[PDB]
């Protein structure tokens, strides 16, 4: 089992479309009813859903937000009735310090909800977090929740889908501070999926609805095998151990109109495609640390071995000199059309990601020398006296970059 | 006629599919409880270092197929499989200071690669062929042979019958590194052993009979 | 297996009608479907096509062009859906230097496409190139691709169907430069089929649609035996070794209206006809270097031996004094009507081809003495400083003529 903590407008939407994808996959009706064709289903549902006496299924989700508008719109959707009104929380009434201050203020009810959800699962495995690191809501609230959660639950995993601000595009003027602080908290508490609007929209090209549909696709494909038990990799901890910051790529990212080219898609061509920098959805002979490829559809392990052999000989990849990939196979949901003969998802750890922080650090250093937009931060208690928090966070990020 | 009335009506084939399923999901929760003993404690857990003899009940119409000496072989592969799930899960549940992590990936890989070999390349290759064979059963006798030609071959690919103290013990002794390193949570004296036994493993398996090369890459 | 690289308007069309001929021969539907009568076919299809999970077959073709119009028209044809939209490439936005500069600029995506296509074939044998040497697009782009391909793939054949500019007709005012440079690159990198509009249209007489239909006929008849496995000559390398610049001729170049004269056509008369300069589709006791005659239809090797004996005695041909032909037989596709009892195609290497370059050299020398139309070339980086490239190319062509 698992819980999802989605914050800010970004996280709220991310959750909306993630649950849309999930209910589509598992044959869950918008109202929580189960379709007749899926009555005898074999798919495991406990992982993301828990059924109710009324036979309906409820997501293990909690909605958090500093503002009402987004969730109010969500509850006007056809999927509104599905969620649990008890879990959803809205502030009665764009800065990280303010977000963390509110988090300190509203500890009690949030952790009440979290405890209630936790006690309903026998074998909870970890946590899932969806949020954006730039905006005031996501950054600060996620920081506070991560801190108090790692404190509260020292034996549960914490996984996040953190969305990083666009850089080529000059959105949050105060983004460097929030990003740097959120990164501090991620290193200091997060167990383990980086995301950026820049490269994501780049691949989308070459509305937020479609972008986050792709993101939800990534999340669902990541959790597929856990959802669909097989032989190997039957747990999230198995995933994490096989890799341990990450980046992702998915081959069949094709529009509903781009099915006309039914290209004979082997496993070799897919696994190859997952390697190119173009497909890496995120934007010094930098090299890899780990690679995992989850493959959906018919697959012959002989083909997998041949592809691995050929790629190894062709040396299209580079590895650490000081240490000695993985190809897991799953089964598609029996419901969604198998427009793709075989499909592939890749999650990897690669040193080049360091550059991200070097940019943000460069951004942050490009402001701290002139004290820009610190007036609001001084208002909050945390930065009321000084900003030693900022210095510690910057040095922590520098240490991480040095370690990479 | 006999095979026809044996698909249902004392469905011997249906019983056989369940057999290789309740071991080789469900059995994930079962073993995880054993990680954290008593002989009755396990039963309620099941109904929910090398022991745990497992058996089953077979009706007379299928007793002739799944013989008594057939239970032990099915039990043999189950014991060894768990020790792999053990080491794989023991090094997975957790999450010169950081130098230990380099000993993790250098090891969490190796046990993971082996597990990918026994289950997928063997416990699923011959399994996919066996089902395609039994569905064409046309005889009382040959159904025994196609079945007996499934264990005595899966006990050979999975190296457990012979060459144990020559090859199998190497994988067994390095499995003790998965136990020792798991508890501690001397460090330099581990890689001197690890880089030796692992090289001992490849410099011994290098004699490759031919199907061993599917793992010889690492 | 094989790949086709067609550039410029000439190459784009050439490819269109070549694939039209191929799909006609192999019973491939315009949409890529296979006809019912051809379900049990014995013809080998992997050579030029690869099938898809949807049962449709996709050509191993890539479309390149500096301009969109031609390919846009192609995609409005009934054959549009057949091609692979992924492989097709169009420049988002008439000189050789500009073409090569763009080639330097768009290296990455082109070679991405080429690698993707290459990795889908187990036993790729060589490359096929179709282009015109005069126009800016074909000349420069083919030059760049040949250079970077011979660099990238040092173990694959490179075959071209190069179209030469008309000379009796005064089309590209700057043709001498492009032709000379393309010839430099062809000598320096090309493994092995000269083509000219002048003699081609001469034989056509005595629209581009019909001209290129004839050209595609030549290409298909050249590749027949490879497509249709037999006993001998079961590989392109076998072809090349048996000959090694070339010229071609085809006997049954008859209109759809000129079938009324069903002339009793032996093998002797055909193979004889392939020798005359009239049938050589291209325009010092110059002599031959090599001759190959591929014969389609019923054939008795006794007839072939008799024809060879008689032609040898009649000494209608001349050979090199310093060195010691070949007649291969194939089988017609079982589908297209056998309006011809027996048909013949000839590919030969003959010294007279030297004259071509002597003309172009004479053309080029007729301009370099007065510096005509060099203003545009100086614009590009390659000819920004000097034109030593031109001098080296001219001397290389002179060396080739001397060698002949």
């Amino acid at each position: 089992e698992i819980i999802t903590l989605q914050l800010g407008q970004c996280g709220n939407q991310i959750g909306f479309e993630f649950w849309k994808q999930l209910c589509a996959e598992h044959g869950i009706s918008p109202e929580g009813i189960v379709e007749e064709f899926a009555t005898e289903g074999t798919d495991r549902k406990d992982v993301f859903f828990y059924q109710a006496d009324d036979e309906h299924y409820i997501p293990r989700a909690v909605l958090l937000d500093l503002e009402p508008r987004v969730i109010h719109s969500i509850l006007n959707s056809p999927y509104a009735k599905l969620y649990n009104p008890e879990n959803i929380y809205l502030s009665e009434h764009n800065n990280w310090a303010s977000g963390f201050s509110q988090g300190e203020k509203i500890h009690e009810d949030i952790f009440d909800i979290i405890d209630r959800e936790a006690d309903g699962s026998d074998s909870l495995e970890g946590f899932v977090l969806c949020h954006s690191i730039a905006g005031g809501t996501g950054s600060g609230l996620g920081s506070y929740l991560l801190e108090r959660l790692n404190d509260r639950y020292p034996k549960k995993l914490v996984q996040t889908y953190s969305v990083f601000p666009n850089q080529d595009e000059m959105d949050v003027v105060v983004q460097p501070y929030n990003s740097l602080l959120t990164l501090k908290r991620l290193t200091q508490n997060a167990d383990c999926v980086v995301l950026d609007n820049t490269a994501l929209n780049r691949i989308a090209t070459d509305s937020f609805s479609q972008i986050n549909q792709l993101v939800s696709t990534i999340m669902s494909a990541s959790t597929t095998t856990l959802r669909y038990p097989g032989y190997m990799n039957n747990d999230l901890i198995g995933l994490i151990a096989s890799l341990i910051f990450l980046m992702t790529g998915y081959t069949p990212l094709t529009t509903d109109q781009s099915v006309a080219s039914v290209r004979k898609t082997t496993v070799l061509d897919v696994m190859r495609r997952l390697l190119q920098p173009k497909n890496v959805m995120v934007s010094t002979n930098h090299c890899y640390i780990a690679i995992l490829n989850i493959i959906q559809g018919e697959v012959d392990p002989t083909q997998v071995h041949k592809s691995l052999q050929r790629i190894r000989e062709r040396k299209l990849a580079n590895f650490i000199p000081w240490g000695p990939i993985q190809v897991a196979l799953s089964r598609k949901s029996p419901y969604l059309p198998s427009a793709h003969r075989v499909s592939g998802l890749m999650m990897a750890n690669h040193t080049s990601i360091s550059s991200l922080f070097e940019r943000t650090c460069r951004q942050y250093d490009k402001l701290r020398k002139r004290e820009a937009f610190l007036e609001q931060f001084r208002k909050e208690d945390m930065f009321k006296d000084n900003f030693d928090e900022m210095d510690t966070s910057r040095e922590i990020v520098q240490q991480l970059i040095d370690e990479y | 006629n006999l095979m026809q009335t044996l698909k249902k009506d004392y469905r011997l084939v249906e019983y056989l599919q369940a057999m290789r399923n309740f071991f080789l999901d469900t059995m994930y929760d079962f073993y995880t409880s054993i990680f954290d003993q008593n002989v009755s404690f396990l039963n309620v857990q099941l109904q929910e270092l090398d022991g745990l003899t497992l058996s089953y009940k077979v009706p007379w119409p299928v007793d002739i197929v799944i013989s008594l000496e057939c239970q032990k072989i099915y039990n043999q592969v189950f014991l060894l499989l768990l020790q792999i799930k053990w080491a794989k899960y023991s090094l997975d549940v957790l999450l010169q200071i950081h130098r230990m992590f380099l000993l993790r990936v250098k090891l969490m890989h190796f046990v993971n690669s082996l597990h990918n070999y026994i289950m997928t390349r063997i416990l699923h290759s011959t399994g996919l062929e066996f089902q395609h064979q039994v569905e064409e059963a046309k005889d009382l006798d040959q159904l025994i042979k196609i079945h007996y030609r499934y264990l005595s071959t899966i006990h050979d690919r999975c190296l457990l019958r012979e060459k144990v103290s020559f090859v199998k013990e190497a994988i067994m002794k390095v499995l003790n590194l998965a136990l020792m390193f798991a508890d501690g949570w001397s460090i330099e004296k581990m890689e001197s052993d690890f880089k030796n036994c692992h090289m001992f493993l490849v410099t011994i398996l290098n004699k490759a009979f031919p199907h061993l090369e599917s793992l010889a890459l690492s």
